[PDB]
RNA sequence: AUCUGUUUGGUGGAACCUGAUUAGAGGAAACUCAAAGAGUGCUAUGGUAU
């Protein structure tokens, strides 16, 4: 479909920092912060502007859950140019690097990861992207890395642990700005495999309310993934009513 | 097409005067000047008139498809409304028999 | 002519009403004309309401309230043949008297 | 379809024009007549609207566009094909 | 009966794709973009009231 | 050259912004839940999570049907009853006459759900929850609420009738 | 203004006791701590904050 | 008062004199403001005056 | 730029009507009015995808229309479809009318 | 005034500097604007006339129904108002209160009638031609744009003979004859 | 080609019908003059005043 020499009409998406490449097939793309290279072997699009050569990175929904959220039609993403974002569970630059593209040079992305092996590729990516601050630490103890993180406008949680409601909450209290963004991706099997996927999603939503995070929206990620839903919420300390 | 008699056409109000554009016979100078790109453009322009002819016909048939199913559904739908209407009458007899 | 003059309570604006009907509201110090009506009628006197934004003019038979730019806002049908006007600032009342020998108090805020 | 044989709902085929009259053309059926009648009535209705508008015209109507628009000697309105070149412009074109 | 219920079910799977997206195994070959295109101004998402 | 057709300037009610009436002046199509196969809720499996309505508690006491046990009889499965804050508020608001209905509704076996909306109208709170997760049973005997729930597809509806509970749209029974 | 701003109720402590409350005691040294009892025989220690 | 409060059997004062804790037999322990029109936030000097 | 190069103008016109390009595709329904800010870009393939998703240099062109016309399967398809449409549009028009008025003449 | 905060608004509920109850919804301004009335008290001088009609109609109402005097005068009142063109129908007596309005009088002004007779594009443009001395009613030129035209005299409303407007009309259709002018 | 006449694009916008609006609808300029709305920045610091 999108072969090497094929050329596309690139036009902006509804969300700031996201672009659509048209053609015989449509591709979600974000502008490359570090032109001339691919972090995980995605396709890249070059446009000649007056002439400098800018480069766009293809966002594959099947590899990045957030991308699958766009394509299904999330109404509100708190990620946008010039916003500080905290990414929990950054396995590697498959999805953080795309998030760094959206925020742009002005914004920053705090990628948090625990396991050392995938981290090593996170750090090597981070050198190419100045606006990414990789934090190789456990998300279950935010106190350990409090020196490194300021207020963050949005907190994105891709962490695959059974007790997500605690990690997202604890980092939300310390670092999320009031009225700030929260985006959580929930995998039904990981939290509790004994009960159906719908029950788990209802359970996680209730935990967020108890933690003062008014949830705005839930989307299921099919066909891109099975038993996944992305819940978008706002952190309302004043009152969730 | 419809041809209005000229007598009627002459005495028409200003709001409704039919614009009948006569053909031109004397060759206009611009018509004798304009350069029409030949060769590679010609094959690349006939194709555009090829594609748009398919596209309108595709839409004009799928649009006619909808109008075919629209007629069938509303006929089906009016039948349920009739049942919903006639059976509603009976309840208000059954209810107000008590009252 | 003749011209009846009333200043604002703060001295920032001047309201002049020619007898034959030239009403002008202006900032006399900086020389900016806020509004200028040429009512083809007899105007008897005028006053500034709570601030320079609004003013009232006593025309041939009725009083009219105007905006800063000269748009009329209300026609006070009740006040007939008003000859003199005054505005109580703290109470937000407009007072009138004239040939009828009736003293009418009108509240600008509630109308 | 309740209490009806499939034999009852049998297609009745449609006849054709006689060979002796084949020159004249296709034999008009009811369906093709209805198209002829509907189109004629649609056109006559517009003429009846245009005639009454002609009869009810007020000769004193004035529209600012009466200066720009022009009328032919017959009286039928003249519309420009595409909506005179100055000497300087023609010099550049030549 | 068995052959009919076999055919009824497979038809139902075809309609279910029209009603909603259904997982179909994921990724086959290089990612060739969105097959049928993406709509910028539409959100298929369920809003918390 | 004074213009022709001059007219006195006046306030225009229709177009003037300062007036309050003139001052005031991404389509969404919700996805059909993945848990739903036409009218069949495939996701729902035992044990069942169930939302209780205020009328359900009152009638249950009339018929001498214990909540936890009487339910386990109807579905032949473990049921995890859930009472929302709205339902709890309505019970308390009823008055001293219904103090027993309050005491049973506080039985520790009955878990409670927090809520995040100002009003205490429980009918709308339940209807929102069922629309958004197709993972709850609705236990209510109110005529109005039942009709709303029936329109929602894939939502089992439970009621107290006769001497014991009845479940309507729960195929696994 | 005093009447429109008179909003005395702030909230309730947790989910309450199973039975009626009949004994309330304060930690006269700590500002935000409160101990309650009920006819159920239950006693609870609260964090009012 | 409140429709949900049924027999006040215990009432006390927070040690800062700002809040009222009451216990009824419906089983809830409520908090109230000592002065309804007041608010707990730190007031600017222009508010205070 | 306001020039709106005919190559770019035709380029966008093939994306407005991309439903009719290939009879097996059948995208979603959308309007896609021309945006006020857009650019034209060329894809870059990964070196690991040399055999899978790489066009030969000769096949690459400056315009999409050139790439589309270059194919012979698509080119043959339109000629069949368009010829079918012309028959439908030309049926019963002035041409057919003259024949019916011609046969009425003895020869 | 700045947009009032909430606490202010509760304490200042009736305050409105731009709309008052005596204004009666600015029906005066609305009806001057639609039909382009220039003299301010034209609306109210009409408003007294409609009040006179309505008052008379009520007093006729309270009289007994079969009363021959009630028969005659209400027929007379409708026939006169219908002839003046204030009333479009003479069938119902109830129209005397429901369908007698200032706008019913304003629609018979010369600027409005020319607009209905298509002699102008808009009421504003109809007025300008009156003040320019293009419009005649009978052989009398009229510069007053408040001239009320009875139903009968709507027929003699016409351009002035030498008017440049008639020259454009006749020139547009190529029907200009300079002998007449 | 005093051949043929459908299609694509441009030009023009009769009648009927539908919707909105109406002292007709627009346009351009600015170190211009006004009346409002939203957002943002600024130690924005007397819990009781050297
Ligand atoms: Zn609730």
């Amino acid at each position: 479909g999108a072969r090497g020499g094929a050329k596309v009409v690139i036009e902006p998406h509804r969300h700031a920092g996201v672009y659509i490449a048209r053609g015989k097939e449509d591709l979600l793309v974000t502008k490359n912060m570090a032109p001339g290279e691919s972090v995980y072997g995605e396709k890249r699009i070059s446009v000649e502007e007056p002439p400098t050569k800018v480069e766009y990175r293809v966002w594959n929904p099947f590899r990045s859950k957030l991308a699958a959220g766009i394509m299904g039609g999330l109404d509100e993403l708190f990620i946008a140019p010039g916003k500080k974002v905290l990414y929990l569970g950054a396995a590697s630059g498959t999805s953080v690097s795309h998030v760094s593209d959206v925020v742009g040079p002005e914004g920053v992305v705090y990628a948090v990861e625990f396991s050392h092996r995938p981290g090593r590729e996170l750090i090597s990516m981070a050198k190419k992207r100045p606006n990414i601050i990789p934090i190789i630490e456990d998300a279950r103890h935010p106190q350990k890395y409090r020196m490194l993180i300021g207020m963050v406008d949005c907190v994105f949680a891709d962490v695959a642990q059974p007790d997500q409601a605690r990690i997202i909450a604890l980092n939300s209290h310390m670092f999320l700005k009031d009225q700030g963004g929260v985006v959580i991706s929930i995998k039904a099997n990981c939290i509790d495999s004994t009960v159906d996927a719908e029950t788990v999603f209802a359970r996680e939503v209730q935990k967020l309310r108890e933690e003062r995070i008014k949830p705005l929206e839930q989307l299921t990620l099919e066909p891109y993934e099975r038993d996944h839903c992305i819940v978008v919420g706002r952190y309302m300390r004043s009152g969730l009513k | 097409g419809l041809k209005v008699p000229k007598a009627v056409q002459k005495e028409l109000p200003f709001k409704s005067q039919i614009h009948q554009m006569k053909p031109q016979k004397k060759k206009t100078y611009m018509a004798k000047r304009a350069v029409v790109l030949g060769g590679d453009e010609k094959k690349a322009r006939s194709f555009i008139q090829k594609v748009l002819t398919i596209s309108k016909a595709k839409d004009s048939k799928r649009k006619e498809q909808k109008a075919s199913q629209r007629k069938e559904r509303l006929k089906k739908l009016a039948k349920m409304e009739e049942e919903k209407s006639q059976r509603d009458k009976e309840k208000k007899k059954e209810y107000f028999a008590q009252n | 002519g003749p011209y009846h003059i009333k200043y604002a309570k703060n001295g920032t604006h001047l309201l002049i009403t020619g007898r034959k009907g030239h009403v002008a509201s202006m900032d006399w110090r900086k020389g900016q004309l806020r509004a200028e009506l040429f009512l083809n009628e007899t105007c008897h006197s005028a006053t500034y309401l709570q601030n320079e934004q609004y003013f009232a003019v006593a025309q041939k038979k009725y009083t009219f309230i105007y905006d800063h730019e000269g748009t009329e806002l209300h026609r006070l049908k009740q006040h007939i043949e008003a000859r003199h006007l005054d505005f109580l600032p703290y109470h937000y009342l407009l007072v009138t008297a004239g040939e009828t020998g009736w003293l009418k108090y009108h509240d600008v805020s509630t109308g | 379809a309740k209490l009806v044989h499939d034999v009852q709902k049998k297609q009745h085929r449609e006849r054709s024009q006689l060979t002796s009259r084949s020159r004249y053309g296709f034999l008009e059926k009811h369906k093709d007549y209805v198209k002829r009648a509907q189109d004629f009535h649609r056109k006559q209705s517009t003429l009846k609207v245009l005639r009454e508008k002609a009869k009810e015209r007020n000769p004193d109507e004035y529209y600012h566009a009466m200066h720009s628009r022009k009328t032919d000697a017959k009286g039928l309105l003249i519309s420009s094909r595409h909506g005179s070149l100055s000497m300087d412009q023609v010099k550049l074109l030549k | 009966s068995r052959v009919k219920k076999r055919k009824k079910y497979q038809k139902a799977q075809k309609k279910l794709k029209s009603v909603r997206a259904v997982y179909s195994g994921g990724q086959s070959g290089v990612y060739e973009g969105e097959k049928t295109g993406i709509k910028k101004g539409l959100t298929r998402s369920v809003k918390f009231k | 050259t004074r213009k022709f057709g001059l007219v006195k300037r006046t306030l225009n009610t229709k177009k003037d912004q300062r007036l309050k009436k003139n001052q005031e002046n991404t389509r969404n199509i919700p996805q059909v839940s993945s848990a739903l196969f036409f009218q069949y809720n495939q996701a729902i499996k035992p044990p069942y999570q169930v939302l209780i309505d205020t009328n359900f508690i009152n009638f249950s006491i009339q018929k001498k049907v214990d909540i936890v046990r009487g339910m386990m009889d109807c579905l032949l499965a473990k049921c995890n009853p859930l009472i929302t804050d709205c339902v709890m508020a309505e019970l308390e608001k009823l008055g001293p006459k219904y103090r027993i209905a309050l005491k049973l509704a506080r039985d520790p076996r009955i878990k409670r759900l927090s809520c995040s909306h100002k009003g205490t109208y429980a009918d709308d709170c339940l209807v929102h929850r069922v629309l958004q997760h197709k993972c709850y049973i609705v236990a209510t005997n109110d005529a109005g609420l039942k009709q709303r729930i029936r329109k929602i597809p894939g939502i089992p509806l439970m009621s107290v009738g006769g001497h014991a509970y009845v479940i309507e749209k729960l195929p696994d029974v | 203004l005093e009447r429109m701003f008179a909003k005395p109720f702030v909230g309730q402590l947790g989910y309450g006791h199973r039975d009626g409350v009949y004994a309330i005691a304060k930690n006269y040294g700590s500002l935000n701590k409160l101990a309650t009892g009920s006819a159920d025989g239950v006693i609870k220690y609260w964090n009012m904050s | 008062h409140t429709k949900r409060m049924q027999h006040v059997f215990q009432v006390k004062y927070s040690m800062d004199s700002k809040y009222i804790i009451s216990g009824s037999d419906d089983g809830n322990v409520r908090l109230w403001r000592s002065k309804a029109w007041e608010r707990s936030n730190v007031k600017t000097t222009r508010e205070k005056n | 730029d306001d020039n709106m190069r005919r190559e770019v103008q035709r380029d966008l016109l093939l994306i407005k009507h991309r439903a009719a390009l290939d009879p097996k595709r059948h995208y979603k329904k959308q309007r896609w009015e021309v945006p006020e800010r857009f650019a034209i870009g060329t894809i870059i393939e990964d070196k690991s995808e040399f055999y899978s998703s790489r066009m030969n240099r000769k096949e690459r062109k400056s315009t999409i229309l050139e790439t589309l016309m270059g194919d012979e399967a698509s080119n043959k398809y339109f000629k069949r479809k368009y010829n079918e449409i012309q028959e439908k549009s030309t049926s019963g028009r002035k041409a057919h009318y003259k024949k019916m008025k011609e046969m009425r003449k003895k020869r | 005034v700045r947009k009032l905060k909430h606490h202010e608004q509760k304490l200042l509920k009736k305050v409105d500097f731009l709309e008052w109850k005596q204004d009666q919804g600015h029906r005066d301004t609305q009806v001057m604007r639609t039909y382009h009335i220039q003299n301010r008290e034209d609306y109210h001088k009409y408003n007294r006339i409609c009040g006179d009609i309505r008052r008379l109609a009520n007093k006729l109402s309270l009289l007994p129904p079969t009363d021959p005097f009630r028969r005659k005068h209400e027929q007379l009142l409708l026939d006169k108002l219908y002839a003046m063109g204030v009333l479009t129908t003479k069938s119902k007596i109830s129209d005397l209160e429901n369908k007698v309005t200032v706008s019913a009088i304003c629609r018979r002004r010369l600027p409005v009638i020319m607009h209905r007779l298509k002699m102008a594009e808009t009421i504003q443009d109809a007025v300008k031609f009156i003040e320019q001395g293009h419009v005649r009613v009978g052989p009398n030129l009229i510069n007053d744009p408040a001239y009320l035209v009875t139903r009968n005299m709507e027929d003699y409303v016409t351009w002035v003979d030498n008017s440049k407007i008639k020259k454009t009309l006749l020139r547009y259709r190529n029907q200009i004859d300079d002998f007449d002018f």
